[PDB]
RNA sequence: CCGAUAGUGAACCAGUACCGUGAGGGAAAGGUGAAAAGCACCCCGGAAGGGGAGUGAAACAGUUCCUGAAACCGUGUGCCUACAAGUAGUUAGAGCCCGUUAAUGGGUGAUAGCGUGCCUUUUGUAGAAUGAACCGGCGAGUUACGAUUUGUUGCAAGGUUAA
RNA sequence: UACUCGGGAGUCAGACUGCGAGUGAUAAGAUCCGUAGUCGAAAGGGAAACAGCCCAGACCACCAGUUAAGGUCCCCAAAUA
RNA sequence: AGGUUCGUGGUAGGAGAGCGUUCUAAGGGCGGUGAAGUCAGACCGGAAGGACUGGUGGAGCGCUUAGAAGUGAGAAUGCCG
């Protein structure tokens, strides 16, 4: 019968600026992942992206809790015969924060082709000052 | 009217995917270059292609009076015929079936 | 009668039973003789004491 | 009399072989595999028919928590308060409200607030 | 102007006009079924119903009385040599909106 | 009673061809048209084979020639497809292309949710247990005489004939 | 609902779980009995995936509502109560 | 014929009602202004199934009521092509 469903394009999509100075990790990642998904508009559709853009500034500050910073380990294996590699949260919060931030947010997507669509949305900056001043990122500020 | 031509040649003893590899080069070209085409592949099946294309460029000249000069290949396609069945010999007292395989050969040519 | 109208007596004439025509009769694969025994077997069972 | 087996075999099976049309490969070709896909895809017309209900319940719900968040209210708050107020309003039609008339999604939601703190 | 019906057992959003597909209705082609619950009156005026309004009602006439599509209803259960086949084709009935008040 | 996988093994030069030292075993193969009127003549080619012309009701009936299904092999085009983990579908669904036995129509489908073939045998099988390359035809509770039980019909302390 | 009379069967390889015992080592998804349930012959929801565990028994259609076990930060519906 | 109440998962298996195929008998039909067969469609019935229209085909075939069976195939390392 009568349900309203989106279309590509049809609906406005924003750009959003968020702080990282002390907010836990996976506290800060389950917002901007609701965020990103589109699931904070009354126009939500299961199948198209209505999602928003969101801007991740003072990665650098992210917050650990309990001892996480010294014993919470991050896996890869290369598919060769004993290829492990591990690396903590911390010094990868001071050497590459923006790859913390982006595997711990893309742990919370959608597992298939929009989830990786999605992820192309999130742009995270270690420092205070982003490249996108051109496009008009205004504040948001956590629930 | 009738602006086209056709022959065919049916029942050649030629297997159909070894035609099918030279017709597939003379396909919507001029029939000046698709002759050129035809001479220079040294291919098994280029004399029998090049034979049916004349002859349908021959029937398109009298019986329609057309131009050589301004013909194309419109449609060139090998379809199977009958097969024809025999035996090879092999190693302990038993036989493996061998297919001698025919083909039917159209080409269409027409004003461009 | 009419031949063209002859109805025989009701009651008096029924289907004849047909077995091995499909599942969807009841009487499919097997033929109501059960799974794997002596009594389904072609020609089976037993004395009659 | 003999009874000979013409014209009733074919006739059977092209149906099938019609019903499986759009199948991938043989899938629409060969009577055997066509079988298969027509049966299986009944069985997923049948569940699928019953799953639908319930996918639409749930986009409704969602549709309807992210318009009441953006009035300080939650889904389940909004729901309790409707139900308590004595609104027989159905999750399709709230839903709809919220994505057009808004207005008055939002007076439904301050009856909603009037009966729930009351 | 639109309004918010329950008629077959759910709710139904209306408007002047609009022709609306309904559970089957006791009513000949032609006659006038009006419909006395009403929950939501919208456009200019929100008033709402309690769980209905008032003696606002909505009228509409007959169009077409008929059934649907034809489904085909299958089932089987693998290795056990069941199946059952069964059609259905389910009745309507078929309105426009004359006017709301 | 059968109607060319049927009916004799054999509807056709069949106990033939073929197999075996021998006794012996033992097939496949029907249909142009009412009438050959079975394509004079012209063109391409060595020929085969085609394109015209002609005969014919029909040649898309041209010497396995009535009808001509499926597997299988091709030519053209409307929609989709080169960052994507797929028992191949089903439900939701935009875009593009059409227009029906006219009715809440048809084709393709970017994207999202769900989803481990069919049969047999098993306590239990998606099963790394068994069977099937695909398509077509053929292929399995029957008849005779007795026993017993239910239903129908005729007569009824009688009923009924066999040769 | 029982019972009696008559026509027709199939079945006699069972499985796990809770409780009571034996054999075993107070082992076994072991083996053998008594008792209740489910599977066999039962789809649906929860235990990630899952015959036998927990909830609960599919006549058909609906873009309607209330609940059971289990749950409400994101994947994923609902409390950052 | 109309109601009230209780029901309608299902393997082995029991009971009931039917669809379709070939032939026979009677009645009534259509067909060179095109039969059976074959191809394509978005139609009809609760299922097996049944029509209508158009193309090819070029001479036989339905319907109603009964009767008789060489009576319906996806599987047998099934037989033939
Ligand atoms: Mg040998
Ligand atoms: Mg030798
Ligand atoms: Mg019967
Ligand atoms: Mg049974
Ligand atoms: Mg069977
Ligand atoms: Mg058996
Ligand atoms: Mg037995
Ligand atoms: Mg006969
Ligand atoms: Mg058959
Ligand atoms: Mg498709
Ligand atoms: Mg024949
Ligand atoms: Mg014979
Ligand atoms: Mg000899
Ligand atoms: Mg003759
Ligand atoms: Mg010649
Ligand atoms: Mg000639
Ligand atoms: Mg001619
Ligand atoms: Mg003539
Ligand atoms: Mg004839
Ligand atoms: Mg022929
Ligand atoms: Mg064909
Ligand atoms: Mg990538
Ligand atoms: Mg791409
Ligand atoms: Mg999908
Ligand atoms: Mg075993
Ligand atoms: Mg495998
Ligand atoms: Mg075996
Ligand atoms: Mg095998
Ligand atoms: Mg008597
Ligand atoms: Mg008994
Ligand atoms: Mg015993
Ligand atoms: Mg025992
Ligand atoms: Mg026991
Ligand atoms: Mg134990
Ligand atoms: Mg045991
Ligand atoms: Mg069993
Ligand atoms: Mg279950
Ligand atoms: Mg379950
Ligand atoms: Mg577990
Ligand atoms: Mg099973
Ligand atoms: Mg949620
Ligand atoms: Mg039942
Ligand atoms: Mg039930
Ligand atoms: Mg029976
Ligand atoms: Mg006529
Ligand atoms: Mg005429
Ligand atoms: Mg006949
Ligand atoms: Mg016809
Ligand atoms: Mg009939
Ligand atoms: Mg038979
Ligand atoms: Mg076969
Ligand atoms: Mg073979």
């Amino acid at each position: 019968r009568t349900t309203y469903m989106a279309k590509p394009g049809e609906v406005e999509r924003k750009w959003y600026v968020i702080d990282a100075t002390g907010v836990s990790l996976g506290r800060l990642s389950s917002e901007v992942a609701s965020i990103l998904r589109g699931k904070n508009k009354p126009q939500f559709t299961p199948h198209i992206d209505t999602g928003d853009f969101v801007i991740i500034i003072n990665a650098g500050k992210i917050g650990l809790t309990g001892k996480k910073a010294t014993d919470k380990i991050y896996y890869r294996h290369s598919q060769y015969p004993g290829g492990l590699k591990s690396r903590t949260a911390g010094e990868m919060r001071t050497n590459n924060p923006e790859k913390l931030l982006e595997l711990s947010i893309k742990g919370m997507l959608p597992k298939n082709s929009l989830g990786r669509q999605l992820f192309k949305k999130l742009h995270v900056y270690g420092g205070s000052e982003h490249e996108h001043a051109a496009q008009k990122p205004e504040v948001y500020e956590l629930r | 009217e009738v602006t086209s031509a056709k022959a065919v040649a049916k029942t050649v003893r030629i297997a159909p995917r070894k035609a099918r590899i030279v017709i597939d080069l003379i396909r919507g070209k001029q029939v000046g270059e698709a002759i050129a085409i035809l001479k220079y592949t040294p291919r098994s099946a280029s004399p029998i292609i090049e034979k049916v294309l004349k002859s349908a460029i021959a029937n398109a000249e009298h019986n329609y009076d057309l131009d050589i000069n301004n013909l194309v290949v419109e449609e060139a396609f090998v379809d199977e015929g009958p097969t024809l069945k025999r035996f090879r010999p092999r190693a302990q007292g038993r036989a493996s079936a061998i297919n001698k395989r025919t083909s039917h050969i159209t080409v269409v040519v027409s004003e461009v | 009668m009419k031949l063209h109208e002859l109805k025989p007596s009701e009651g008096s004439r029924k289907e004849r039973n047909r077995v091995g025509r499909g599942t969807g009769s009841g009487n499919g694969k097997t033929s109501g003789r059960g799974h794997k025994g002596q009594k389904a077997r072609s020609g089976g069972g037993v004395r009659l004491g | 009399p003999r009874v000979k087996g013409g014209t009733v075999t074919r006739k059977r099976r092209k149906k099938i072989v019609k019903l499986a049309k759009g199948y991938y490969g043989s899938k629409h070709l060969l009577f055997k595999v066509a079988n298969q896909a027509v049966m299986k895809s009944y069985q997923y017309a049948y569940r699928d028919r019953r799953q639908k209900k319930r996918d639409f319940r749930r986009l409704w719900i969602a549709r309807i928590n992210a318009a009441a968040r953006m009035q300080d209210l939650s889904y389940s708050k909004l729901m309790h308060g409707l139900k308590l107020a004595g609104i027989d309003i159905n999750r399709k039609m709230l839903a709809d409200l919220a994505v057009n008339d808004i207005a008055s999604f939002n007076t439904l939601a301050d009856s909603a607030k009037k009966a729930l703190a009351k | 102007m639109y309004a918010i019906i329950e008629t077959g057992g759910k709710q139904i959003k209306v408007e002047a006009g609009q022709e609306i597909y309904v559970e089957k209705l006791a009513g000949e082609v032609g006659d006038v079924v009006t419909f006395d619950k009403v929950l939501f009156v919208g456009g200019d005026s929100a008033k709402v119903g309690v769980p209905f309004v008032d003696g606002a009602t909505v009228t509409a006439k007959v169009e077409k009385q008929g059934r649907a599509k034809k489904l085909t209803v299958y089932k089987y259960k693998p290795k056990k040599n069941y199946h059952k086949k069964q059609g259905h084709r389910q009745p309507y009935t078929k309105l426009t909106i004359d006017a709301i008040n």
